[PDB]
DNA sequence: TTAGAGAATTGGAGAGTGTGTTTTTTTTTTTTTTT
DNA sequence: ACACACTCTCCAATTCTCTAA
């Protein structure tokens, strides 16, 4: 394909749960201690207070490259936490020119979104005695 | 065996894609005023030159480009062919 | 005077090898037990 | 195992030289 089909959603999706009075454990809310390991890959509902909050900031998504001397664009999608920008136009057309050409990268035609980071911990009114309060990590993504 | 190299050669500039092209256009490209300097006009000359170099070959350096097709130029014979062709076409 | 056949010199393609990385104050705001 | 620095090697691109038409 041309150029991956993330560059061009102008939408964000989200799923909403199942209303417990239709009702599943969705539905269910579960406290900061209740959420084993089991849960992993699952769709849950947590109960709990808000410790802290971080302020905006951008990530990447799709990233975007200007070749120099043979005039072309490539791209190149991110989706860990870290990645190696690209330094060579491995494009086939300026290969067979043996167009050794350079890259540059540009934010006029990169693909970023609005990113932010939030803390939640369990009730006190919920902590069994003589322990400790538990708390998980919340990402937030779009509108 | 390692890729083979590429390289400028007479069929690129037979080709349509070539020369012709030059010989097609350079009357209309061109154009030279006693209305402006020495160096300005001169200018000029070199532009239609140059990115019709890059069009057809974007290898090398401009000079290079030049310099690579005076030996071409000398010893391909059906190179000079065309060009005696095109002097004959005058001599018409 | 052109050109084509053979020899010598050089470039860098690219393949290979070895390597490195995780990890006693001194000054100042606040809670607590001690005289 | 994953980017790097450095070493080694072979092969063909190039220019130079000699010969004859
Ligand atoms: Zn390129």
């Amino acid at each position: 394909e041309l150029f991956p089909p993330n560059l061009t959603r102008r939408y964000f999706l989200y799923f909403k749960p199942l209303s417990q009075n239709c009702a599943a454990i969705s539905s269910k809310p579960l406290s900061v201690r209740q959420i084993k390991g089991d849960f992993l890959g699952q769709l849950i509902t947590v109960r709990g207070i808000i410790t802290r909050v971080s302020d905006v900031k951008p990530a990447v998504e799709v990233i975007a490259y200007t070749c120099d001397q043979c005039g072309y664009e490539v791209f190149q999608e991110v989706n860990s936490r870290t990645f190696t920008p690209l330094s060579e136009c491995t494009s086939e057309e300026c290969s067979q020119n043996q167009t050794k050409g350079q890259l540059f990268m540009s934010t006029r035609a990169s693909k970023f979104s609005a990113f932010q980071e939030c803390k939640i911990q369990e009730l006190s009114q919920q902590v069994p005695v003589g322990h400790i309060p538990r708390s998980l990590n919340i990402h937030v993504n779009g509108t | 065996k390692r890729r083979p190299q590429v390289k400028l050669t007479a069929e690129k500039l037979l080709s349509d894609k070539g020369l012709p092209y030059v010989l097609k256009n350079a009357h209309k490209r061109i154009r030279i005023s006693s209305k402006k300097n020495s160096y300005d006009n001169l200018s000029n000359i070199i532009q239609f030159y140059q990115l019709w170099a890059h069009e057809l070959f974007p290898k090398a350096k401009f000079k290079d480009f030049m310099k690579i097709c005076q030996t071409v130029g000398k010893t391909d014979p059906v190179l000079r062919e065309y060009r005696v062709s095109l002097f004959r076409d005058e001599m018409g």
